[PDB]
Parts: structure tokens; sequence; C-alpha cells
């Protein structure tokens, strides 16, 4: 009953932790994309201004 | 014997730039996610299977 | 899959790892749960001892 | 079934690394050439 409730709450908590971490992972992938794009945009500006 | 009214040469470079950039974007998305089927856009049959 | 984050320079991988440490702070959430578990386990052990 | 699902969904590390690496070179070039090509016809023609 009590250690049982612990089993249940541990399980539920674990589900929640996986959820949070997964959200963070996807968000960071989006970050990767945008960072790369903006970085090459920046180099292009620097060169074409050096022009 | 050329034209200031348009830098067709730069226009020519630009499209190649965008094409390469799109290829890179897809590649980096796949390599970061670790899954190639990130959306139905990639493989209709694969996603449903 | 092998994941392989980053590729955008930023140290995203270790940031995610330390969010996993805060995911291990949710393993912390368990830490209350685990202290309670250990208390119960010791209680049951004592009950058995008294039975003997 | 898990193995099959992995084999379908997952990406090939070597292939994707190769593709990304190859594309970045195109990016670097294209940027440089665009800058230079923008610049030179401009100044020479203006000189005339």
């Amino acid at each position: 009953s009590l250690t049982k409730q612990y089993l249940s709450v541990s399980n539920s908590i674990d589900e929640t932790v996986a959820r949070y971490k997964a959200q963070f992972t996807q968000l960071d992938t989006m970050m990767s994309k945008l960072n790369n794009t903006s970085s090459y945009l920046t180099q292009q500006f620097t060169a074409m201004n050096k022009s | 014997a050329q034209v200031i009214n348009t830098n067709s040469l730069s226009l020519l470079t630009q499209n190649n730039l965008n094409k390469s950039q799109s290829a890179l974007g897809t590649a980096i998305e796949r390599l970061s996610s670790g899954l190639r089927i990130n959306s139905a856009k990639d493989d209709a049959a694969g996603q449903a299977i | 899959m092998a994941s392989i984050s980053s590729l955008g320079v930023g140290s995203n991988l270790p940031l995610d790892q330390l969010l996993t440490d805060l995911t291990k702070n949710e393993k912390g959430r368990l830490t209350p749960i685990t202290k309670q578990q250990s208390a119960n386990s010791a209680k049951l052990t004592a009950y058995g001892t008294l039975k003997s | 079934l898990t193995s099959a699902r992995s084999r379908i969904e997952d990406s090939d590390y070597a292939t994707e690394v190769s593709n990304m690496s190859r594309a970045q070179i195109l990016q670097q070039a294209g940027t440089s050439v665009l800058a230079q090509a923008n610049q030179v016809p401009q100044n020479v023609l203006s000189l005339l």
C-alpha cells in the first residue's frame, strides 16, 4: 500500500522526467538549426562588407 | 561591354547558395535528431509503418 | 540512433546532460520517495526481528 | 520488432556526416564567390 504508492509515484515521476527531458532535446535541435543558419549569414555579411 | 542595371552573375550565385543551405539544413536536422524520419515530408510509407 | 547533439557550436550536449542532472534532481524527487522507502524497509525488518 | 523499427527510422551516421561536411564547403565557397562577384563587375564598370 505505502511502498506500493511509492512504486506508483516513482513510476509517474519517471514518466514526467522523461517528458521534460524530451521537450528540452527537441528544443535544442531547433536551436542547432537556427544557430547554424544565422552563423553563415553573419560570415556572409562580414565578407560582403569587407568588400 | 556589361550591365550595371543587373548583376545577373550574383543572381546566379544566390540560388546555388540557397540550394546548398537547404541541403545542409536537412542534413544537420537528421544528424542532430538521430532519426531520419522527422516528419511525413521525409517518407510517407516509413512514418506510417 | 546515437543522437549526437550540438553541430551548432554551442555546448548543447552538456547542457542537456545537466538538465539530466536536474532530471536527476527529479531522481531527487524520488530521493524523498527513496528515504521514505528505506524507512519502510527498516520498519519491516524490525517487525521481523521482533517476530523472531 | 524494435530492431526493425530502429532500422527503418534511424539515420546513417556516416552518410549524414558526409553530406553535411560536403555541403558546408559549398556554403563557404558560395558566400565568398557571391561577395567577390558582387564587388568586381561593379567597380570595374564604374571605373571605365
